[PDB]
């Protein structure tokens, strides 16, 4: 059997721009 | 999501890999994969649908996720980066 | 480890018919 | 999610490959799989339960994830079909 | 979701298989896995949590996804269960 | 690369029963 | 998800195995991954963003699903851990 | 074919404690 793991993250980061309609 | 690069290189997300986004702020939950951003900005970009779910200001956690052998699974050490109110890297914890 | 990727994607395609009852 | 199998052909997205559909006018974001659809057509149409979400006009991004060996994972070139509004093909960009 | 198992023998889906169940009736989209109901039943039933979303008397689609390799995935007909409103099955198609 | 594909479905089934607070 | 490392070990769930939650109280239904607890302290605490949805006193059903081969798969017996209010072992199911 | 299969589970478990803000 193969493991779905959590292998790495980035902690409380800041989202600094969207764009819904981008290309 | 468009993501610092230094902050992938850090985290060993590769970009084009799949990531989950569980937002903080407000607590939307959602999957899609990361993108290079330039490095040293900071930069932590939604583009596209979940633009409608996450917002410029919100505080999120980015998560990989891999799929594992037995063996490799019981020696992993997952990657966690730390970063302050402007994307910079504060510490890199090892499992 | 193996690693989930996008591998394709069609973007800002329309929608152009539904049918929630076929079958 | 019937897709016109000419933009299948250019995403190299299987018939019945599962996908994700991120619903850029309304947020919704959803899991289901791809079925060819008439070539030429521009046909993209939503059947079953997701017609509760994801409705005509509604402009959508189709996403595919695959599972890749490290090696192919690092090579890997996502492609990406850009369309109009009518569901023709305007360019295909790689990676 | 406990099925018939006369339906998980025609649709080759095992006990304890992932699936997801998209509600025709609500839109409501979840994953849980198949657990074998008494045979000739007709017996679809919700267990747990999933039963805030999923209501006796909705109409469901069941979907289960498999992890192909290029060769197997190509070469792929999907089965489907067609029911009546008493769960026995009607007919059942191949890809 | 290995696919993720839908390999069978039950289609337009009707729930007979529920149980939130099942063992 | 830090779950009494106690109750891991007997559901056979590693530590930092993504995990699903299925919430019994309200209907929340999130993916996250397991963090080993203090052994016999049966805490079952929700850090993060998922605290929005998850809150002390939520009764839950955390599930852990694996990729198998067509072999192993038929051959599964899934490892059911059944807990009192306090989270102790009452019992421990095989298949 | 690899199928997806629930391997484990611990059943009505009760969350003792949350910390959105934890780090
Ligand atoms: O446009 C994309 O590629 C992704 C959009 C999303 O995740 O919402
Ligand atoms: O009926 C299906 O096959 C899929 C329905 C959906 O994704 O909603
Ligand atoms: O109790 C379970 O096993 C599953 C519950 C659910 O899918 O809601
Ligand atoms: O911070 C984390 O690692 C996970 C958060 C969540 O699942 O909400």
């Amino acid at each position: 059997m193969k493991r779905v793991m959590f292998h790495a993250k980035i902690h409380r980061a800041t989202v600094t721009q969207a764009d819904l309609h981008y290309v | 999501v468009t993501v610092d690069q230094d902050l992938l290189d850090a985290a060993g997300i590769l970009p084009f890999e799949q990531v989950d986004i569980y937002d903080i702020t407000n607590g939307a939950r959602l999957t899609t994969y990361a993108l290079p951003g330039e490095r040293g900005s900071g930069v932590i970009g939604i583009n596209g649908a979940a633009a409608h779910l996450v917002k410029p200001g919100d505080l999120v956690i980015l998560v990989a996720y891999g799929v594992f052998d037995e063996e490799e699974a019981r020696n992993l050490k997952p990657t966690v980066v730390l970063v302050d109110e402007r994307n910079r890297i504060l510490e890199v914890r090892k499992g």
